[PDB]
DNA sequence: AATGTTCCAGCGGAATCGGCAGCGGG
């Protein structure tokens, strides 16, 4: 599942239909605590990223970014969030819109009897 | 055919040749008939099973391809006899080797190399046989008797006690009666009609054995009982009865040989071999041992044994049987005769050693 | 003589038999090893009526016999020279150094210095050929590296195995890249896993490398949690290979490491799609000797277990459930005390605990973590004798401190009152967990028949314990066993040669119960086996038990499922029920009488009940009761209401 | 059983069995009358 | 040549019956 992923990842028939695959596959990946299954779901990520900013997805990234710091804040996993601000992955930051110049702010804002029969034996 | 094949056959079975003797060289044979197996117990089986598909593998489409074989194979198998004459299995191999060596010519004295080394090695082994046990001594007659002989006629006085011992254990083992009786005829055919003559006096007497039938053996039905063929054709002739017949052709009936096709086949060997020859099974017409033939074991009446009835109790004489009994319990030729006739033979030595001596 | 010269001179059985005397002769005469390694690597190709040839390929496979005892008779020059010309000649070289290697592996009984002295050469010039599995070689000579160093450690031994004894810090580094290589796939990498039984044995530092690597295998090459692509397709297939290769690996070097992958990627799926294969190699795992290194796979699994690891309950029961209870049962040891008394100390330590009600998280770990203990005891107990655990053995010795006054009843009564606790446990007001914690209960409940069959087989602490319940404070047994929900189903219906086989794989390098609803029911088993336990354990009713099942079962207030699996386990029991069938009748006649029994009045439960109930007549006399007698012509009449079943066969059984 | 087609297989197993079974025993009766008491 | 008769050819009803499938058991 790493090329497979890779081009299942790169498109498929429509803007669905494997995303929530992808989010079961990284939601496993983060239940088993080896760190290369969180390497694995930071690159997903960063796929998701790219596409999204190369496919016009604002809404899909935004809506992921939001469900998934939210998932990891109920669920006791501290290591992803370490990668994660190691890196900084957060909603988009230009103009709450499509494309800007703006530098990333966003993310900067949000993310710094009975018992006698026992003895009687 | 359809598969577009020019030699296939002949590298097939060259290799299973080669296969066969590379597994012959390392097998380390040193069940085996007297009371002595030093040997690797696993070596033995694996022996016996490439034996028999030897047999049951080599001899057919024995052409050409075993001509360039036979020097090799045959050598090979008498070095490694040679150094384990006990073996019970080489001895089938050569069988196989030789039956197909004559099948082919290849016999008319490279060649005569394999000829004397046959010569020697079947002298031999017609010495050696003369202290071996049954299934060994079965497989050296095999081999013997295999030999081509149409060509070895260099003392035949030397296989003859062979032959005769084939007839011997015939009538317990059909097989051996078989070969005993194609030698017979392939030496009555091939060998010069003047050498053979004074042995035939000798051959024939142990064939009078295999004619002891009476048309009394209805052991089994004499007809068919019940069949699903025959449910069929109770039924109709129609295409039921026509897949029970075409299913039950190709029996493949890979039984031996029967008892009775033997019986047919002496006569028709007795009959095929002249009526100057013919007269050898009885003896020479008023010598002194048929005139010993007529008097009686004991002139005197014994073993007077006076059968129980609710009245009379008459005396019959066991010692009129004995001569016939005997003869019947050594060569009777047919299992549940023989049975019947050990019994009373036992029954009646122990009349005779309680006669011999009681009030 | 052998080259053409006009399509090819065919040879013969005496043709090649003379040239092999001949070029015996010729090697016997001197030295000439340096010009008959110079003449069988020579590039001179052939051609016949195509080409496919070099005439040292087509001269080494004629003899090859020979020539080989010839190149061994002077081993440490040929092999010099041979790998002298690795880069150019690999094809030819790594035949002949295979050609030597199985030569010498046939000559192993005679001798052993000769193949362990190749095998050391052979590696002393392990740098002589490092193009072979370097990046961009073809992959057909990194399978030829592959099969080359499986013969070379597998002559002998892994003598390099220990502080750089050979060649070691090559071989490893090889391994390792091939392992580690990313453009390769996955059945060149079985095949490279599949020579792991000869460097799962080497000291941390490296092994945890060993390790890495396999890790980043088992990602990245395996699926997201299994079964993601169905069979037939190519990944499948592959997937399914490096499984068997990785399981019989494990099941030929009872190594722990390979466990926390077999297990770790085993218990993250609800069931595999090769878990038989899975359970029969932990089975050959362990029935096999070797006690301390068992002591140290169980303590493997039981680590991967019992240590906090932030993850699924799921997986950490499965763990448990799968892996380490397989290992427990099949074989481990009558003496594998190692464990034994590891686990005594820490198990009851956390069956004394208190539910954390506040995260459903933590609740559902405490569950998974005691349930998994407590398995792992009646395991523990059920294979295992008794005075062991009550004389004066190593029992009080170990959850006490040191000899006891008491025998060994401290540990017995210390588990048991929690047992009795967590399985007769009031659920009125907890409504978050239900599955969970029934599991929980039936699973206290099966280690309670463990221990309490082990508890000096005493007449009576079976109804005691097992059957006695405290209904006044909702306090019962059957109520928290049962799930009382799960409407079932009841279908209608349903020597020298062995050698020479071994040298041919060395050179080629190749080679009770029905289980439909009910009975599958974590406790059915387990109660049969006490059942039938305590019925050959010494007429009007056997003190006090049958009536508990008797009050339970031959009452129609009972919740169904109870009386339906009372009713089963009375089936499955019929053998020790016999002698008391005459109060077996109300209660039976009327479950299968009544119409209340479920679905379309179920038609599986009722033909096993008849079976058995009419299986002792001329015993209790179904006459004579009224409400016997009504019960009867109410079977009788729903029975002939109900025979059609437009089957044949069943129509006939009815 | 409701699999018809799994039942025929399995009993395609069987009758080739007693189909070999009735071919050894046709050809084993030959020697064992032959050689019965 | 107009027509009626004879003749030949073709279709269908009805009864029979055999075997062709498909369907259970071994």
């Amino acid at each position: 599942a790493e090329n497979f992923r890779v081009l299942v990842k790169q498109k498929k028939a429509s803007f669905e239909e494997a995303s929530n695959q992808l989010i079961n596959h990284i939601e496993q990946f983060l239940d088993t605590n080896e760190t290369p299954y969180f390497m694995k779901s930071i690159d997903c990520i960063r796929a998701f990223r790219e596409e999204a900013i190369k496919f016009s997805e604002e809404q899909r990234f935004n809506n992921f970014l939001k469900a998934l710091q939210e998932k990891v804040e109920i669920k006791q996993l501290n290591h992803f969030w370490e990668i994660v601000v190691q890196d900084g992955i957060t909603l988009i930051t230009k103009e709450e819109a499509s494309g800007s110049s703006v530098t990333a702010e966003e993310a900067k804002k949000f993310l710094a009897d009975v018992d006698d029969l026992l003895d009687m034996i | 055919s359809i598969l577009a094949s020019e030699s296939l056959n002949h590298l097939l079975y060259d290799e299973f040749v080669k296969s066969v003797l590379k597994i012959v060289e390392k097998l380390d044979l040193t069940d085996p008939a007297a009371n002595l197996h030093p040997a690797k117990p696993k070596d033995f089986s694996a022996f016996i099973n490439l034996v028999e598909f030897c047999r049951e593998i080599l001899p057919e489409k024995q052409a050409e391809f075993f001509e360039p074989w036979v020097y090799s194979f045959s050598y090979e198998l008498i070095l490694q006899s040679t150094r384990l004459p006990l073996i019970s299995g080489f001895y089938k191999l050569l069988s196989i080797t030789v039956r197909n060596a004559k099948k082919i010519k290849y016999f008319e004295g490279e060649k005569y190399s394999c000829f004397a080394l046959f010569v020697k090695f079947g002298k031999e082994v017609a010495v050696k046989m003369k202290q071996y046990k049954d299934e060994l001594l079965a497989s050296c007659l095999t081999f013997l008797l295999s030999l081509p002989h149409n060509i070895i006629e260099l003392d035949v006085r030397a296989y003859v006690p062979a032959l005769q011992m084939a007839f011997k254990l015939g009538l317990s083992y059909t097989p051996l009666a078989e070969v005993g009786l194609n030698a017979l005829e392939e030496w009555s055919i091939y060998i010069d009609r003047h050498v053979m003559q004074p042995y035939y006096k000798d051959i024939l007497p142990c064939l009078d054995g295999y004619l002891k039938t009476s048309a009394l053996s209805d052991e089994t039905k004499n007809n068919w009982e019940v069949s699903a063929l025959s449910r069929a054709a109770q039924k109709g002739f129609n295409k039921v009865v026509l897949k029970h017949l075409k299913k039950t052709k190709n029996l493949s009936s890979n039984e031996a040989i029967s008892l009775e096709e033997i019986r047919i086949r002496v006569v028709q060997m007795l009959g095929s071999l002249g009526g100057q020859i013919n007269k050898n099974l009885l003896t020479v017409t008023s010598s002194d041992e048929m005139m010993k033939s007529y008097v009686a074991w004991d002139r005197e009446k014994r073993l007077s044994f006076a059968v129980p009835f609710r009245e009379m109790k008459p005396v019959i004489f066991l010692d009129v049987f004995l001569p016939r009994v005997t003869e019947l319990a050594l060569t009777a030729s047919d299992r549940q005769t023989k049975v019947a006739a050990c019994e009373l033979l036992h029954s009646m030595v122990m009349f005779m050693l309680g006669k011999a001596t009681q009030m | 003589g052998i080259a053409p010269g006009q399509c090819l001179p065919s040879l013969d059985l005496s043709c090649k038999q003379l040239a092999s005397g001949l070029l015996e002769l010729a090697f016997a005469f001197g030295g000439l090893c340096e010009r008959l390694v110079s003449l069988l690597l020579n590039p001179a190709v052939l051609s016949t009526a195509v080409i496919h040839f070099s005439h040292g390929e087509y001269f080494y496979s004629l003899f090859s016999e020979t020539i080989n005892t010839e190149l061994l008779k002077n081993l440490d020059l040929a092999v010099l020279e041979l790998m002298q010309s690795s880069v150019d000649n690999t094809k030819m070289v790594s035949a002949v150094l295979n050609g030597m290697l199985d030569q010498s592996f046939r000559e192993r009984a005679n001798q052993k210095h000769q193949g362990l002295k190749l095998a050391t050469t052979i590696l002393q010039h392990w740098k002589k050929c490092d193009s072979w599995w370097a990046k961009d070689s073809p992959l057909e000579t990194k399978m030829a590296v592959l099969a080359l160093l499986a013969k070379i450690l597998q002559i002998d031994s892994s003598v390099s195995f220990n502080t750089s004894h050979g060649s070691f810090p090559e071989v490893f580094t090889t391994y390792i890249s091939l392992l580690a290589d990313t453009k390769l796939d996955l059945h060149l990498k079985g095949q490279a896993v599949t020579l792991l039984p000869f460097f799962t044995s080497l000291t941390g530092g490296s092994l945890e490398e060993l390790r890495r690597v396999l890790e980043q295998l088992i990602v990245a090459h395996f699926p997201m949690q299994s079964r993601e692509f169905p069979p037939g397709t190519p990944r499948f297939n592959n997937y399914v290979d490096c499984m068997k290769k990785f399981l019989d690996a494990l099941e030929l070097s009872q190594s722990p490491m390979l466990l926390e992958l077999m297990t770790e990627v085993l218990c993250r799926e609800q069931q595999h799609v090769m878990e038989e294969l899975f359970q029969s190699s932990f089975r050959r795992i362990a029935r096999r000797g070797s006690c301390v290194t068992q002591v140290g796979l169980l303590e493997s699994v039981y680590e991967m277990f019992r240590k906090d690891d932030p993850r699924l309950s799921f997986t950490r029961q499965s763990f448990v459930d799968r892996s380490l209870l397989t290992l427990l049962w099949h074989c481990s040891l009558d003496a594998l005390r190692e464990f034994f008394s590891t686990i005594v100390v820490d198990a009851i330590d956390v069956l004394k605990s208190r539910f954390t009600k506040l995260n459903e998280s933590t609740f559902d770990t405490q569950i998974t973590k005691k349930m998994g203990y407590y398995k792992i005891l009646d395991v523990m107990y059920s294979r295992l004798p008794k005075d062991d655990v009550h004389a004066k053995e190593s029992k009080i010795n170990q959850v006490f401190h040191g000899s006891c006054i008491t025998e060994g009843n401290e540990l017995t009564k210390t588990l048991i009152k929690l047992c009795y606790d967590a399985f007769t446990e009031n659920m009125a007001g907890e409504n978050q967990l239900l599955e969970r914690r029934r599991l929980y209960h039936c699973a206290a409940y099966n280690c309670a028949i463990s221990v309490i069959c082990c508890v000096f087989n005493e007449l009576k602490f079976y109804q005691g314990f097992l059957f006695s319940e405290k209904p006044e404070k909702n306090l019962l047994i059957f109520e928290n066993l049962i799930d009382l929900k799960r409407r079932y189903n009841f279908p209608v219906e349903v020597s020298t040669l062995s050698e020479e086989m071994s040298q041919f794989d060395f050179s080629t390098g190749v080679q009770e119960l029905e289980m439909d609803e009910l009975n599958r029911h974590e406790c059915m088993a387990p109660l049969t086996a006490l059942v039938k336990h305590m019925h050959r354990s010494l007429p009007r009713d056997l003190p006090s038990w049958m009536k508990f099942l008797h009050g339970k079962l031959g009452n129609p207030i009972v919740p169904l499922n109870i009386r339906l699996f009372l009713a089963k386990l009375v089936i499955n029991t019929e053998e020790v029920f016999r002698p008391y069938a005459k109060h077996w009748l109300s209660p039976l006649l009327q479950l299968a009488a009544s119409e209340n029994n479920g679905g379309e009045g179920i038609h599986y439960m009722v033909v096993e009940i008849v079976a058995t109930i009419l299986s002792w007549t001329g015993l209790a006399t179904p006459t004579g009761v009224p409400k016997d007698e009504v019960l009867a012509n109410r079977l009788l009449n729903f029975l002939m209401k109900h025979v059609f079943h437009p089957k044949r066969a069943v129509f006939r059984h009815n | 059983m409701r699999d018809q087609e799994k039942l025929s297989l399995m009993y395609a197993r069987k009758g080739v069995a007693e189909q070999k079974r009735e071919k050894e025993i046709k050809s084993e009766l030959k020697m064992k009358q032959d050689a019965q008491v």
